């Protein structure tokens, strides 16, 4: 997963 | 004055551009812990993680990494300790740097899910009668009582060392109404809940940091923690023209990075400053006209  | 510079940049609409400046004058320092394989399921994102010079290292032999960056603000004087939200396996974790770093303020700005997904861990017990023991850490954990508001919830909880039965007091200031990515429904909803967080002494000095987490732990953290410390200056200084906002959010970027996640975010880092400025300058009326404003009561 990636926050942006 | 913040006003002018305020007003020349929404005329101009270049709030993407004064903030893509930002990202390209952040400081890029190297986060060799972090990536570690080890510590890969410590870290809820990937492009999120703590410089290794201003980490929170964990007082434990086995592995000493959390994700959480110790920024300190040496002309302010004010320390702050911001995290990830907790994953289900580092809870233990995040509760044993609370008390190795002698924190008394936990200050959570998201919920445990928002948008149809898991944003956190539930890491603090819901009802007084059912407490968390994390076992990893030899941590207990009780809820001791609740002020439940319309968008936040001060609640107050017990922490014991079960090793060296040492109990602890430690508050936790849940707003629930700011959405990732998004920004406050208003500068008075924001201020109030800040205040809150200020006359509880938390923010003292003779306690630990306070603990700031979100999801990740720079978006809406950032913004709660570069409008304290903006406030704090200009207290200080006694001199309000010479509080560059700019300036300050690139310093707090040294200890971690991504602080602020969105240009909005920086123009309403501006909004809360500027109407905050009022109490500094003196204005005792502007205590309560947030707290009406604010709508807390419901």
């Amino acid at each position: 997963e990636y926050y942006r | 004055e913040m006003e002018k510079e305020f007003e020349q940049i929404d005329k101009s609409g270049s709030w993407a551009a004064i903030y893509q400046d930002i990202r390209h004058e952040a400081s890029d320092f190297p986060c060799r812990v972090a990536k570690l394989p080890k510590n890969k399921n410590r870290n809820r994102y990937r492009d999120v993680s703590p410089f290794d010079h201003s980490r929170i290292k964990l007082h434990q032999e086995d592995n000493d990494y959390i994700n959480a960056s110790l920024i300190k603000m040496e002309e302010a004087q004010r320390s702050y300790i911001l995290t990830q939200g907790p994953l289900p396996n580092t809870c233990g974790h995040f509760w044993e740097m609370v008390w190795e770093q002698k924190s008394r303020g936990v200050v959570m700005l998201n919920r445990v899910m928002e948008k149809g997904s898991l944003k956190c861990a539930q890491y603090w017990p819901q009802k007084e009668e059912k407490e968390m023991i994390f076992e990893d850490t030899n941590l207990k954990l009780t809820l001791i009582s609740e002020d439940i508001k319309s968008y936040y919830t001060v609640r107050q909880l017990e922490l014991e060392n079960l090793t060296t039965q040492e109990t602890r007091e430690i508050l936790h200031f849940h707003y629930t109404t700011w959405p990732a990515f998004g920004v406050p429904e208003s500068p008075a909803s924001f201020l109030n809940f800040l205040f809150k967080v200020r006359e509880s002494g938390s923010l003292s000095p003779e306690h630990g940091p306070v603990v700031v987490h979100a999801s990740a732990g720079i978006g809406r953290s950032g913004t709660f923690c570069l409008a304290d410390t903006c406030l704090l200056l200009m207290d200080k200084r006694k001199d309000p023209s010479s509080v560059d906002i700019k300036k300050v959010l690139l310093e707090m970027r040294k200890f971690r990075m991504g602080l602020i996640a969105t240009a909005d975010q920086l123009r309403f880092s501006y909004l809360a400053v500027i109407e905050g400025a009022k109490f500094i300058m003196g204005d005792s009326s502007v205590q309560d006209q947030w707290k009406e404003l604010s709508h807390e009561d419901l």
